[PDB]
RNA sequence: ACUUAAUCUCAGACAAGAUGUAGAUUUUCAUACCUAGGUAUGAAAUGCAUUUUUUUUUGUAUACAUCGGGGGAU
RNA sequence: AAAUUAGAUGUAAAAAAAAAAUCUUAUGAGGGCGGAUCCGCUUCUAAUAUUUUUUUGUAGUUAUUAUUA
């Protein structure tokens, strides 16, 4: 009962009679807090024009590429998009070893390892 | 008359995280 | 010019940066004790009403990014590393990775109607009743290809809990309720049984489970606890079913009681819960995904092993 | 009869940036401020569900709590939520206090045991400071090593190769037998080695760069794979191709070493770090 | 058509890719070479088999178009 | 076999301009003519709908490619 008394004390003090009430300000205090919404919400523009830009700056760099690709002819004597209908398979790709699990799993960080990066790798 | 109901969330703390690779994060 | 004329003559963005002898005069708290009174409050008085009672009714009440609002919950505090790493390196490899080259001029791709219709010479088929979705009973989502335009995304994670025994020990809910909480930092609301078993001892309409959602941030945060340090201590832990999906991009499975105390919000206070009370829970990862391979293509960047089974 | 192009088969390999980004001047400012209306807006917080009474680590924690001015959190300095003066939340200008380096400090001052195993506390000359963190650039960074992968670790490194001089990624003509996929592989294994930890993305080219015919002169259709090391080092050591030196360079270094229309060529298949 | 009783048929199609086989020994292409051509080496082109709807085969179009039990051969 | 939870359609969202015709309406022009708003015939304008109709326009912004300075 002692514990379970402890557990029950967490929840009553997240009832909606005990949590604190809404914020309260004045108007420099809530003109100060809506610039830096405007200028967060802004910022998140700015941060998801770059990253839609170069999303498809890669974009288009594959499609010219691919689209080159269809109209060549070759290596040797195979017909007009050969290469590119062979690049455009995706066998694997869907699988379970499609991506190698030791590339995934690297996240980045904010401050590296005693060893940062190993050199010393063998095959 | 649709009720307008609060947020109900408890108390966080920001933590810092080393992994076994010594790597820390936040 | 005449247009640049049309703008406010006075900016407060156009103006020069706070000086420094203003900076060391601005003391907030010393206004407070030297006026060594209270300021009159001002004729404003508008407080959000606790109901909502139309959109026409005299108080409004605002949205919720007023900070002012009821339900107002503050703004990120973080970047959560696995959102930062999936938008840094692994957006464009899903990209390249699964890529269909559209030729230039291609035509746009006409849908057809899914509830089909009957077209003929009999005078029947008229004003028939639009056909049946064939197949399933209900109309699949159709998947969408790997764009730049899209991207799956983790989007919310739902972490239910189902205690049947608890219709008999009322504090087995109340433990699984702590358990989720400290486990995802909300509120899980309390969910009921909707069958009768005799056999099972279930009644139906009584408290039996919890449930949390946690959108956003909170929800990459959580994968990666789940990823990088509850998963890889699970003994003798497989991977994730390769069966796992609905259908729609969302990835389901479960953790059983013994590693759901592996979380580390679990284990700090493992001792603050009565013994062999804590429940396995129901882990549900929806995503931005249209499908199951995409779901499962996705939860590979980052770093989910999975199995055949 | 002879073909007019010839067809050529290349791999960007990249090392991806291995830490976050900076966090810029107004994202710090931005999080410590909703970390204090966080403060105002939370349940309290309960140490009786955590710590419990008399033990090494309730007192361990009202030390360090009665430090920190009764704030059970470490990176909000001293406000209280509730008060005549809880209206004074918000930072001065030209803070330290919503830093990212004054916020390690302190969750690292906090780590480090207080109360020792019989609940006296520590001397303050006896008390054992804990690890630090390592720093973010490593001393490849300062020496300047281009032919190091520790370097820039939040950049993205990109492999390229000399040969008997011009400078390129590793290339090679494309057999008859062999397509784009696996013959880009052939070649990163003839040029730099195999004991690289690499993983070609898959088969689509992620850039292309054409040389026209001179008539006459076979042109070169070459075609870009995206490659992603995770581990090893370029090994130039009897290559096939006649390469001298190599050296992983950023982006920015990149348009400095290649060609203007080489480069303008793979420009296109960059990153944002 | 919806609902009711019973009965019948189907549960797969194409394109590309890959996998081999006897070839003709002509062209193109890549390497070992020799001295820009030939010398070889292989590969492709080529004809008929052959694999293919969840497979160590992707794509298009479609209702991803099917699951267990039981009797056999490996 | 039978407990809970999560799911299970698609499209659109800068902005149009203009010509004639097929009807249908109008407490529109107090239309005209017979017997202001009553009535059956009636032209014109306007509105809704319908044509796959005759079209014209389909920018701007960001990016890529090509020429041009
Ligand atoms: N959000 C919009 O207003 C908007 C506008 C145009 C298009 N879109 C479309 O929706 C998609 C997603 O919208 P988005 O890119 O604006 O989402 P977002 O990534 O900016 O926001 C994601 C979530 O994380 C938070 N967040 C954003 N940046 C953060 C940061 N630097 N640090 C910490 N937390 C952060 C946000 O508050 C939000 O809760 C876009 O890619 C685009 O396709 C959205
Ligand atoms: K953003």
């Amino acid at each position: 009962d002692p514990r379970i008394i402890n557990i029950l004390r967490h929840f009553a003090v997240l009832s909606p009679k005990r949590i604190p009430p809404p914020l309260r300000f004045g108007r420099n205090r809530y003109l100060r807090h809506w610039t830096i919404h405007r200028a967060w919400l802004l910022f998140r523009r700015q941060q998801r024009e770059q990253r839609e830009r170069i999303l498809m700056q890669q974009h288009q760099s594959m499609s010219n590429a691919c689209e080159e690709l269809r109209n060549t002819e070759g290596p040797g004597t195979r017909e007009t998009g050969y290469l590119y209908r062979v690049a455009m398979l995706k066998n694997g790709v869907y699988g379970l070893k499609s991506i190698p699990i030791e590339y995934a799993s690297r996240a980045l960080v904010e401050t590296p390892g005693r060893q940062a990066w190993n050199h010393e790798w063998k095959r | 008359a649709t009720f307008v109901p609060r947020h109900r969330r408890p108390y966080q703390f920001t933590q810092l995280v080393q992994l076994s690779d010594g790597s820390t994060f936040t | 010019i005449p247009d640049l004329a049309e703008l406010e003559t006075r900016s407060a963005l156009d103006a020069p940066i706070p000086s420094e002898e203003d900076k060391k005069e601005f003391r907030p708290w010393k206004r407070a004790a030297d006026r060594k009174a209270r300021l009159p409050s001002s004729r404003y008085q508008y407080h959000p009403p606790k109901y909502n009672r139309g959109p026409l009714h005299p108080i409004q009440s605002p949205p919720s990014s007023d900070p002012i609002a009821r339900d107002f919950v503050p703004g990120p505090f973080n970047m959560p590393r696995l959102k930062e790493t999936f938008r840094t390196v692994m957006a464009s490899d899903l990209m390249t990775l699964a890529y269909i080259h559209t030729p230039p001029g291609t035509p746009k791709k006409e849908p057809t109607e899914r509830l089909r219709a009957w077209e003929g010479d009999s005078p029947y088929f008229a004003n028939r009743a639009r056909r049946a979705p064939r197949g399933a009973p209900e109309l699949p989502i159709r998947e969408r290809d790997i764009s730049f335009r899209n991207i799956p995304e983790i989007k919310e994670i739902t972490v239910s809990t189902f205690v049947p025994l608890g219709l008999k020990n009322p504090d087995l809910l109340i433990v699984a309720r702590a358990v989720l909480l400290a486990m995802t930092g909300t509120m899980p609301e309390m969910t009921r049984s909707k069958n009768n078993v005799v056999q099972w001892q279930l009644q139906a309409n009584k408290p039996a489970g919890c449930k949390t959602t946690i959108y956003g941030n909170a929800a990459w945060e959580f994968m990666d606890r789940l990823i990088h340090l509850v998963l890889p201590r699970i003994k003798d832990w497989k991977g994730v079913p390769a069966s796992t999906g609905d259908g729609s991009g969302n990835v389901q499975f479960g953790l059983n009681p013994e590693d759901v105390q592996l979380f580390p919000e679990v284990e700090c206070n493992y001792d603050m819960y009565p013994a062999k009370m804590i429940p396995g829970c129901h882990i549900a990862i929806k995503t931005t995904a249209t499908s199951d391979r995409q779901a499962k293509l996705l939860l590979q960047s980052l770093g989910v092993p999975f199995y055949s089974n | 009869s002879s073909q007019i192009y010839r067809i050529k088969s290349g791999v960007i390999l990249t090392r991806p940036p291995l830490l976050t980004r900076d966090l810029t001047p107004f994202e710090e400012s931005f999080y410590f401020y909703q970390k204090r209306l966080n403060e105002r807006l939370t349940a309290p917080f309960r140490k009786d569900f955590y710590f419990k009474k008399d033990t090494a680590a309730d007192l361990d924690w009202r030390i360090k709590l009665k430090e920190r001015h009764g704030v059970p959190a470490k990176d909000i300095g001293r406000y209280n939520p509730r008060g005549r003066m809880a209206w004074n939340d918000e930072v001065l200008v030209g803070s330290q206090t919503s830093s990212r380096k004054h916020m390690v400090e302190k969750l690292l001052a906090d780590a480090e045991m207080r109360v020792s195993e019989d609940g006296e506390e520590i001397p303050a000359e006896d008390r054992v400071p804990v690890e630090k963190p390592m720093p973010r650039r490593t001393e490849a960074d300062e020496k300047g090593d281009v032919k190091r992968l520790d370097r820039a670790l939040d950049k993205t490194l990109y492999l390229v190769v000399k040969k008997k001089a011009k400078w390129m990624f590793p290339t090679g003509v494309v057999p008859t037998d062999e397509g784009l996929h696996e013959t880009a592989a052939r070649i990163l294994a003839e040029s730099a080695g195999v004991n690289m930890n690499t993983w070609i993305v898959g088969r689509v080219p992620v850039a292309h760069h054409v040389v026209r015919p001179v008539f006459l002169k076979k042109g070169e259709k070459i075609f870009f794979l995206k490659g992603r090391i995770m581990a090893g080092q370029a090994d130039l050591t009897d290559n096939l191709h006649d390469l001298v030196d190599f050296k992983w360079l950023t982006q920015e270094e990149l348009r400095s070493t290649l060609a203007e229309e080489y480069f303008h060529s793979v420009k296109g298949m960059f990153a944002e770090r």
